[PDB]
C-alpha cells in the first residue's frame, strides 16, 4: 500500500 | 525428427527454424530422466535406502511416475487458471 | 494452318476418346459441386444485373465460371486429354 | 436350409430355418443370438418388413438369402 | 499404443539410458502421454511470445523465454549459425550423429549492419494504388489463394 | 435424365384443377487415412491448483456455519482409502 | 418482352413450318426416339456406342461447326437450312448476317436462340410444349372461351404453387408422415407418374384407395383442389383404414412408413391389372424406380464362388457404428456395407471338400434410379435401446462405383477398373432430432435451380446446400444422372 | 444454442429475485443502442480532469 | 506431499520418515536426526549390451563411419 | 511439404503404430 | 530489462509510458529524454499499456492473467482486474475513460468498471485469440481482431457482434483503427496488406451510398511488408508503419 | 501438345458453361414473361440456394419466417397460455364423418375414434 490511506 | 514437424502441424506454426525440435527432444530427455530417476527412488522407499539394509529390485509402476511428477509440478508447469484466488 | 485442332477432335470422337474425355470431366464437376455453383452464379447474376438477356448473362458467368474449375478438375482433365495426343502428335 | 441376417452392426449372422418357418420363429432365433426382444425388431427383404404369422416362403426367402435387422426411431 | 511419441522405444530409449530395465509398458505409455502433453504447454507459451514480436517463424528465443516463464530452468547452447545436419548412422537405423566440432583457435569478427532507419513513401492518395514508387504491381493474381485474399479497389 | 434441370412442366385443367404432365392432356380433354487419425488430444497425469490454506479455511468455515444454521451434512467429497490416485471423485450430497 | 422476329413468323403455315423444323431438330436429343444419336445406349458410360458413331454421330453432325470444322459444344443447327454453326469464333452470328437464317437451334439443350435479339426464345409456352410433340393440340390444349363452353381447356399453373411448396399441419404425431410425403411430392418420378394420370385405371376414391389420397395432394398442392389439407387428411383416413398405429395418432418410425406408402402404391397398381403380374418383376412405379438387387456371394477357401444368391432391395439399411468412431462419412458406410465378413456358418465346399468358415460379402447387382438410403441410427445394449446421434457427412454427389458386384472381383486382375463411374444426385433428406423413442421428423429437399427447401410440418422455409449437409441425415434420397 | 436458452431461464426461475415478468426484459439483450450523436462543441461544454 | 507419499508405500497407515525425505529432496532441508534414508544407488549408467553397442556405434559414426 | 511428409512417416514402420492413434 | 512490448504518448505530448516483460512500467520526460518513475505491481510480462483519453490514468495487460489500472502520481496499482482463465493480450479504455476492455487468448472479449473492479460484459467468438481492440468516437462501438483473421465488430449493449467483417486471407490481425468520426475503420495485418472497411453497411444508421464479403471499400497491398499500426491524423489520411523492406 | 491441350478443354468448359447458362436464361425469362409479379417462384419448404439479390421466397437468417415472410411459431414466447400467436393448437378443421370443427392438433385422435362410428 502507498504512505497515504 | 519429422515426428516433430508432424506435431508442429498440429498448432499451425509451419515456420520453424529447425533448432527448436532439437532443443525440444533434448528437454524432454532431460525432463523425463529426472522424472523416472526420482520415481525410482520412492520405488526404492516402498521397498522397506540406508547404508546397507536390504536388496534394490526395480517395478516402477505409474503411480510412483504421478509421485514422481507431482512434486515437480509443485513448483513448475504454470497450473490451471487460479481465479477464485485471483 | 488452323485445322490441326478440328482435325485432332475428329480423331478424339471417332476414337471414341472424345466422350471419354467429355463424360470424365462432367462427372468430376458435377461431383466437385461446380454445376451447382454456376447455376447459383448465374441466378445471382440476372438478380444483380436485372436481365434474363442470354449474351449479357453469359459475358459476366463464362470468365468467373471458368476460373471456380478445381485445379485438381483442370490439371487431371489436362493430363488425360495430353496423353491422348501424344499418342498421334509428333 | 442356410439363411442369413446383417445384424445392427452389419456382422452377418447365419440362421437354419424351413421355408415354412414363421416370422416369430425367425425373430426368436435373432433374439437368442442378437439378444434383441422380437417386438423390437424389424426384418427387412425385398423392400417390405416382415410380418408376423407370416412365412419365410411367402416373402420368397430362399437359401443364402439375406435378411436386414434394423430397430424403431420414432419420432412425431 | 496410446499417442504420438511412441514410448516402444523413445521411452526405453531414455530408461535403458540411466540404467532400468522393469518399466512395465502402461507406465511408458502414460509417459509419452506426460511429455508430449509438455511439448503443448510449452509450445503454446512461445506461440504467446511470437505473436507479440508479430513474427510468425518462431525462433529460439520465444521457447527460452517460454521456459523462464514457467519457472522451469532454460537451455543453453543453440546458436541459429552454424546450422544442423542430422547425419546418419546405421547399427546391426538410428539416424543421429553430429559431425561439427574439431575446433582449436577461432579468430574472426562480426561485421556491423546498418542502424535502423526508415523509408517513407507515398501509397493510396485517394483510393487509387500508384505502382511507380515502391509498390506492386497486379502481381498478387500468383500468390497463393487463401493467401492474401479479397481484390475490390 | 436430369430430373432438377428445369421445374416440373406441366398445364392445369381450367374444368377441375388437376396438374396435368404435357404427355397426359389430350387423353385428360377426351495417406489422408494418417492426417484423420492424428486426432491424439494428449494429457498430463497430474495437475497443481494453487489454492492457499487461508481462502479455503475461511470459505469452509463460514459454509458449514450457515449449513448448520439454516436446515456430514455439508457438501462433502468421498475418497476410498483403495483405487485412489485418481483425479476426480464423487459426492455425498447429503442434505 | 416477347421476340418480335419470332411474332413475326406465327401467323399460319410459317408457324406449322417452325414447329416442324423444332420437332425434327429435337428428335435426336431425345432419350424415347428411334432418331437419337446420343443417348439409346449407356453400359460402361453414360455417353458410349451412341455419341460417336461415325456416320450419324451428335459429335459430328451437330456439335460440328460448317465454317470452322470445331467440335464446341455451344452449336447451332439452323432453323431454315442444314447448317451448323458455333458460339465462339461467332460462326452462327456469321450465317446469320450473310443468309438471312436468323434462328436456330442449340444442340445440347435444343433450346431456340434468335441471333437478331442476342437472346434464346424461352418465353413461349407453345414453343416449349411443341417440341414435345403437342403443337397440333394447341388450340384444345389453350384456354379460350371457345374451349371453355364445350371442352376442358388448359392453363400454366399459378405462381404459389408452381413448384408445389405447402405446409402439411401437424394433426398429433404426424411429422413421421409429413416429411416422407414431402420427399415423395418432390420426387420428379412419383411427380411424373402422378400427372400423366397413370392411376387413370382406378377403383375410384380419396375415401378408400391409397393412391388416390396421393393424388389429391398432388392435384391440391400443384393445381387448384377442394382445400390446402384436404388430400393429407384423405390420406389420413386411408391409412387409419388400412394399419391404425402409422395412421398419425403415436410417434412412429419414417422408414416404415416409407416402406408403406410404396408397397400400398405397388398393391394399388397389382389391384388394377386384368391380370396378376409376377413380382418381380413388376412394371409398376415402386419396383421400376426404387427396386435394385444385392448380390449375397459365398466364397469358400479355394476361391470357388458358388452359390451366390439375388436379393431384391427398395432402400440400402447401412450401419453408422463403426463410423460414429472413425471418420464420420457416408461413403465409410457404404464400405461397412460391402466388406468381407468370415461367418459363424456350417459351411461344405462342393469341389474342394473344406468345411472352413466361409466368406460372404454383400455388393450390388442392379441399380436403382432412385436410391433411397436409411442410416442404422439405433444401438442395443444391456436390455435397452439407444440413438446413435452423430453427425454422418454425405455428399451432394454420390460415386456408387466401388459398391457394384465384379469390381472387386477383377481387382488385381486384366479387367481392373472396367465398371465405370455411376453417379447419383441428393435430391433428399429427412432427419430425427429426439431420441430412440420420442421425437420430431424434419424433410429436406431439392428442386430445379439448385434450391432446396426445409420442411417442418407446416413451415416451409428457403435453405442453403451448406446448411443441408450438416444435417443429421436418418434417410438419404439419390436419383441417378450419370 | 437452445439448450442455453433452456438452462439460463431455469437459472432465472431459480433466482428469486427473478421472476418470469422480468426474465423476458432480460432476454431482451439482443435489441442494441439507437444512433446516437458525436458531443460537437455546439452545445455541450467541456468537463474537467 | 507427505501423506500421499505414505499411501504410495502400499499400506493405509500413519506418516513418518516421508517428510525427512520430503524435504531433503524437494527443498534443500536436511535434517540430521530420526530418520535415516539415502538412495543407496549410485545410479549406473549401463544395462545389458545393446545400449553401449549404440554408444560405440555412433561413436565410430562420429569418428569415421 | 504436408503429403510428403506423411509419406516420408509411412518410409518408416511405424506408420502402423501412427495407424492406430486414432 | 526485457523486450518492449507496448509504448504509449502523453496527450500533452511531453511524457511517455513502456512496458516490458520484466514486470516493469515506466515513464519518461521529452524535454530532456530521460526517465523519472519505475512502476511494479505485476507478477509477469506486461504486454500493452495505455494512457487515460484525457491524461492522468494509464493501464497495462499482462501474462498473469490479470490486468491493473494505474495512475501517474501514486506508484502502486489502483485497481486490479480478474476474469480471463489466460493471459490479456490487449487493453483498450472507452471515450468517457470510465470503462477498460481487455482482451486475451482465451477467445474472448470483457468490459470492466475501474472504479467497481468486476466486469460489466463479456463478449465471446472469434475461433482463435485476440490481438488488438479499437472504440469508435461515439460510444457504441468496439473492433475485436484476432489470428482467426476476421475482424468482429460488438456493440457494448447488445454483447452480441453488429457486423462479423470477412476478409484478410488467412493470417494474424495486429492493428486497427476507426476515424475521426466513426463513418470508416481500417484493418492492418500480417498478410502483407491494409484493408479499408466501411463500417454503416448494415448497422442501424445504414449509410449504403450505392453505384469473400462486402463490407469492404478497398485493399491496399504492400511489397511483402507485414503491417503493424495506423494512425488516422486529424484529417483525411492515415499514417502508418511496416517492417521488412523488400 | 499444352496448347492444343487447353484449346480442346476450353472447347468443352466453354460449351458445358454454355450450356448451363442458356438453360438458366431460358427458365428466368419465363418465370418473368409468366409471372410479370413475380416475388417467389413455387420453390420448396426445404431451403435452395442460400440467399442473393435474386433470392425468390422469403429467407430468413434468423430461421423464423416462411417462404411469405410469415411467422408459423419459430418463437415459443407468449404469456405462458395463448402462446405461439395461435398456430396449430387455434386452428381447426371441419370432420365430415361427424360434422364437428375439430382441433387441428387432434384430427388424428378424432378420427381413430370418429370413423370408428
Amino acid at each position: 500500500l502507498h504512505d497515504e490511506d | 525428427v519429422r515426428l516433430l514437424h508432424l506435431i508442429f502441424a498440429t498448432q499451425n506454426i509451419y515456420s520453424y527454424q529447425d533448432h527448436v525440435p532439437l532443443q525440444l527432444m533434448d528437454f524432454a530427455y532431460r525432463y523425463t530422466t529426472g522424472t523416472l530417476q526420482d520415481a525410482t527412488i520412492y520405488s526404492d522407499h516402498a521397498h522397506a535406502s540406508n547404508a546397507g539394509n536390504a536388496g534394490t529390485n526395480a517395478q516402477l509402476t505409474t503411480e510412483d511416475i504421478r509421485l514422481a511428477i507431482a512434486a515437480r509440478t509443485n513448483y513448475q508447469f504454470k497450473p490451471v487458471p487460479p481465479k477464485e484466488l485471483l | 494452318v488452323q485445322h490441326l485442332k478440328q482435325q485432332i477432335q475428329d480423331v478424339l470422337v471417332e476414337s471414341g476418346k472424345y466422350d471419354e474425355l467429355s463424360n470424365f470431366l462432367r462427372s468430376k464437376l458435377y461431383q466437385v459441386g461446380w454445376t451447382d455453383e454456376i447455376n447459383r452464379l448465374t441466378q445471382s447474376i440476372v438478380t444483380n444485373e436485372a436481365k434474363p438477356t442470354f449474351s449479357n448473362v453469359i459475358e459476366r458467368i463464362e470468365p468467373k465460371a471458368m476460373d471456380i474449375v478445381p485445379e485438381h478438375i483442370k490439371t487431371e482433365i489436362l493430363a488425360k486429354i495430353e496423353e491422348f495426343l501424344k499418342d498421334v502428335v509428333p | 436350409m442356410q439363411i442369413f441376417v446383417k445384424t445392427l452392426t452389419g456382422k452377418t449372422i447365419t440362421l437354419e430355418v424351413e421355408p415354412s418357418d414363421t416370422i416369430e420363429n425367425v425373430k426368436a432365433k435373432i433374439q437368442d443370438k442378437e439378444g434383441i426382444p422380437p417386438d423390437q425388431q424389424r426384418l427387412i427383404f425385398a423392400g417390405k418388413q416382415l410380418e408376423d404369422g407370416r412365412t419365410l416362403s411367402d416373402y420368397n426367402i430362399q437359401k443364402e438369402s439375406t435378411l436386414h435387422l434394423v430397430l424403431r426411431l420414432r419420432g412425431g | 499404443s496410446h499417442t504420438l511419441w511412441s514410448p516402444s522405444d523413445t521411452v526405453k530409449d531414455a530408461a535403458e539410458s540411466l540404467g532400468i530395465f522393469n518399466l512395465n509398458e502402461e507406465a511408458a505409455k502414460n509417459l509419452a502421454m506426460d511429455i508430449e502433453y509438455r511439448i503443448h504447454e510449452i509450445l503454446d507459451q512461445a506461440s504467446k511470445f511470437m505473436r507479440h514480436g508479430k513474427r510468425r517463424t518462431l525462433h529460439t528465443s520465444d521457447i527460452d523465454r517460454a521456459l523462464k516463464v514457467l519457472n522451469l530452468e532454460p537451455l543453453y547452447g543453440y546458436d541459429v549459425s552454424r546450422p544442423l545436419v542430422f547425419k546418419e548412422a546405421l547399427v546391426g537405423y538410428v539416424d543421429d550423429d553430429e559431425v561439427d566440432f574439431e575446433k582449436l583457435i577461432n579468430e574472426p569478427l562480426p561485421k556491423v549492419p546498418r542502424f535502423s532507419t526508415f523509408t517513407a513513401h507515398w501509397l493510396a492518395i485517394e483510393g487509387v494504388q500508384p505502382a511507380i514508387p515502391q509498390n506492386p504491381s497486379p502481381n498478387d493474381i500468383k500468390n497463393i489463394l487463401p493467401i492474401n485474399r479479397g481484390s475490390m479497389e | 435424365k436430369d430430373s432438377l434441370s428445369n421445374p416440373l412442366r406441366y398445364r392445369i385443367c381450367n374444368n377441375c384443377d388437376r396438374p396435368i404432365l404435357q404427355s397426359c392432356l389430350s387423353k385428360h380433354i377426351k495417406h489422408q487415412v494418417l492426417d484423420g487419425v492424428a486426432k491424439s488430444y494428449p494429457l498430463p497425469l497430474e495437475r497443481k491448483v494453487i489454492m492457499p490454506a487461508r481462502s479455503r479455511s475461511s470459505f469452509l468455515r463460514m459454509r458449514e456455519m450457515f449449513a448448520g444454521a439454516i436446515l456430514l451434512y455439508s457438501r462433502t467429497a468421498v475418497i476410498d482409502v483403495d483405487r485412489a490416485g485418481d483425479y476426480y471423485f464423487s459426492v455425498r450430497a447429503s442434505p | 418482352d416477347s421476340c418480335p422476329h419470332l411474332k413475326q413468323i406465327l401467323t399460319s403455315n410459317a408457324k406449322d413450318t417452325v414447329y416442324r423444323n423444332y420437332g425434327l431438330a429435337v428428335n435426336v436429343a431425345l432419350a424415347l426416339k428411334l432418331r437419337n444419336g446420343n443417348i439409346p445406349l449407356y453400359k460402361t458410360s453414360d455417353g458410349s456406342k451412341v455419341e460417336y458413331k461415325k456416320l450419324a454421330r451428335l459429335r459430328n453432325k451437330a456439335v460440328r461447326c460448317r465454317e470452322c470444322l470445331e467440335s464446341l459444344s455451344c452449336t447451332y443447327f439452323c432453323l431454315q437450312c442444314s447448317h451448323v454453326g458455333c458460339w465462339k469464333n461467332g460462326h452462327a452470328s456469321a450465317h446469320t448476317k450473310s443468309t438471312g437464317h436468323v434462328f436456330g437451334i442449340d444442340s445440347q439443350t435444343g433450346y431456340i436462340f434468335c441471333f437478331r435479339c442476342g437472346d434464346y426464345v424461352g418465353d413461349q409456352r407453345l414453343e416449349f410444349i411443341r417440341q414435345s410433340k403437342q403443337g397440333e393440340r394447341t388450340e384444345p390444349i389453350m384456354n379460350n372461351l371457345g374451349t371453355e363452353t364445350i371442352i376442358d381447356g388448359s392453363r400454366p399453373p399459378s405462381l404459389k404453387a408452381s413448384t408445389g411448396l405447402r405446409g402439411f399441419i401437424n394433426m398429433g404425431a404426424t411429422c413421421f408422415m409429413s416429411s416422407i410425403v414431402q420427399t415423395i411430392v418432390h420426387n420428379p418420378f412419383v411427380r411424373d407418374y402422378f400427372l400423366s394420370g397413370y392411376h387413370a385405371k382406378c377403383t375410384k376414391k380419396m375415401d378408400t384407395c391409397i393412391t388416390c389420397c396421393i393424388d389429391e395432394i398432388f392435384k391440391v398442392f400443384y393445381g387448384t383442389d377442394e382445400t390446402k389439407g384436404y388430400g393429407p387428411t384423405a390420406l389420413l383416413t386411408a391409412a387409419w383404414r388400412v394399419k391404425n398405429s402409422l395412421a398419425g395418432y403415436s410417434e412412429q418410425d419414417a422408414h416404415e412408413f416409407w416402406q408403406f406408402l410404396l408397397d400400398e402404391i405397388h398393391k394399388s397398381d397389382t389391384e388394377l391389372h386384368p391380370e396378376l403380374d409376377d413380382t418381380s418383376t413388376c412394371r409398376c412405379i415402386t419396383h421400376k424406380t426404387f427396386a435394385g438387387q444385392l448380390q449375397s456371394t459365398v466364397t469358400c477357401e479355394k476361391c470357388l464362388h458358388s452359390k451366390n444368391t439375388v436379393d431384391p432391395m427398395l432402400d440400402l439399411s447401412l450401419e453408422i457404428a463403426k463410423i460414429s468412431k472413425d471418420k464420420v462419412t457416408l461413403n465409410d458406410c457404404l464400405d461397412l456395407f460391402t466388406s468381407k465378413e468370415k461367418l459363424d456358418s456350417m459351411t461344405i465346399c462342393s469341389h474342394c471338400k473344406k468345411e472352413t468358415t466361409r466368406t460372404k460379402q454383400l455388393l450390388v447387382r442392379k441399380l436403382p434410379p432412385i436410391l433411397a438410403f436409411q442410416l442404422k441410427r439405433f444401438e442395443h445394449s444391456a436390455s435397452s435401446s439407444t440413438k446413435i446421434e452423430t453427425h454422418v457427412g454425405f455428399p451432394l454427389f454420390l460415386d456408387m462405383e466401388p459398391y457394384t458386384v465384379s469390381e472387386t472381383l477383377n481387382s488385381n486382375e486384366q479387367g481392373r477398373a472396367s465398371w465405370g463411374l455411376m453417379t447419383y444426385q441428393l435430391f433428399a433428406i429427412v432427419i430425427h432430432i429426439g431420441s430412440v423413442n420420442t421425437g420430431h421428423y424434419i424433410c429436406i429437399i431439392k428442386n430445379r435451380d439448385g434450391n432446396w427447401f426445409k420442411f417442418d410440418d407446416s413451415r416451409i422455409t428457403l435453405v442453403s446446400q451448406d446448411y443441408v449437409s450438416k444435417s443429421n441425415a436418418y434417410l438419404l434420397y439419390y436419383i441417378l444422372c450419370q | 444454442a437452445a439448450d442455453l436458452n433452456r438452462i439460463v431461464l431455469e437459472y432465472l426461475n431459480k433466482k428469486g429475485y427473478h421472476k418470469t415478468e422480468s426474465m423476458l426484459r432480460m432476454e431482451s439483450s439482443h435489441i442494441p443502442a439507437p444512433p446516437t450523436n458525436i458531443p460537437t462543441p455546439q452545445t455541450t461544454n467541456i468537463s474537467r480532469p | 506431499f507427505a501423506c500421499r507419499l505414505a499411501k504410495h508405500r502400499k499400506v493405509d497407515n500413519i506418516d513418518m520418515r516421508d517428510v525427512q525425505l520430503h524435504l531433503e529432496r524437494n527443498w534443500n532441508i536436511r535434517v540430521p536426526g530420526y530418520a535415516s534414508d539415502e538412495i543407496r544407488s549410485v545410479r549406473k549408467f549401463q544395462p545389458t549390451a545393446g545400449y553401449n553397442q549404440k554408444v560405440q556405434g555412433v561413436a565410430i559414426s562420429k569418428s569415421v563411419n | 511439404y504436408e503429403r510428403l511428409k506423411r509419406d516420408i512417416l509411412a518410409l518408416p514402420v511405424r506408420e502402423r503404430r501412427r495407424i492406430k492413434a486414432i | 530489462s526485457g523486450a518492449v512490448y507496448g509504448v504509449d504518448f502523453s496527450p500533452d505530448n511531453r511524457y511517455l509510458i513502456s512496458c516490458s516483460e520484466d514486470k516493469t512500467v515506466r515513464l519518461w520526460s521529452l524535454d530532456t529524454y530521460t526517465c523519472l518513475v519505475s512502476y511494479k505491481g505485476h507478477s509477469s510480462s506486461v504486454w500493452d499499456v495505455k494512457f487515460s483519453p484525457m491524461g492522468h490514468y494509464f493501464a497495462t495487460a499482462s501474462h498473469d492473467q490479470t490486468a491493473r489500472l494505474w495512475s501517474c502520481d501514486h506508484i502502486y496499482p489502483l485497481r486490479i482486474f480478474a476474469g480471463h482463465l489466460n493471459d490479456v493480450d490487449c487493453v483498450e479504455f472507452h471515450p468517457n475513460s470510465t470503462y477498460l476492455f481487455t482482451g486475451s487468448s482465451d477467445k474472448t472479449a470483457r468490459m470492466w468498471d475501474i472504479a467497481r473492479g468486476e466486469c460489466v460484459r463479456v463478449f465471446m467468438g472469434h475461433s482463435g485469440a485476440i490481438n488488438c481492440l479499437a472504440v469508435s468516437p461515439d460510444g457504441r462501438w468496439l473492433a475485436s481482431a484476432g489470428e482467426d483473421s476476421v475482424v468482429c465488430l460488438w456493440d457494448i449493449s447488445t454483447g452480441r457482434r453488429i457486423k462479423a467483417m470477412r476478409g484478410h486471407g488467412r493470417s494474424s490481425i495486429y492493428s486497427l483503427a476507426f476515424s475521426r468520426e466513426g463513418t470508416v475503420l481500417v484493418s492492418t495485418g500480417a498478410d502483407n496488406s491494409v484493408r479499408v472497411w466501411d463500417v454503416k453497411k448494415n448497422t442501424n444508421s445504414p449509410s449504403a451510398q450505392p453505384e469473400a464479403t462486402n463490407d469492404h471499400m478497398s485493399v491496399y497491398f504492400t511489397k511483402k511488408t507485414p503491417v503493424y499500426t495506423v494512425h488516422f491524423t486529424r484529417r483525411n489520411l492515415c499514417l502508418a508503419g511496416g517492417v521488412f523492406g523488400g | 501438345s499444352e496448347v492444343m491441350q487447353e484449346t480442346i478443354w476450353d472447347c468443352l468448359m466453354s460449351n458445358i458453361l454454355r450450356q448451363i447458362v442458356i438453360n438458366n436464361i431460358l427458365q428466368e425469362q419465363a418465370l418473368r414473361s409468366s409471372i410479370k409479379a413475380i416475388s417467389n417462384d413455387d420453390q420448396i419448404s426445404l431451403k435452395e440456394i442460400n440467399a442473393q439479390r435474386l433470392k425468390f421466397v422469403k429467407d430468413d437468417k434468423d430461421i423464423f419466417n416462411h417462404i411469405n415472410g410469415k411467422r408459423s411459431e419459430n418463437k415459443y414466447n407468449g404469456t405462458g397460455a395463448d402462446a405461439s400467436n395461435g398456430t396449430t393448437d387455434t386452428e381447426y378443421f371441419t370432420c365430415l364423418n361427424c360434422d364437428r370443427k375439430i382441433a387441428g392438433n387432434r384430427f388424428a385422435s378424432h378420427v381413430d375414434r370418429c370413423l370408428g362410428g
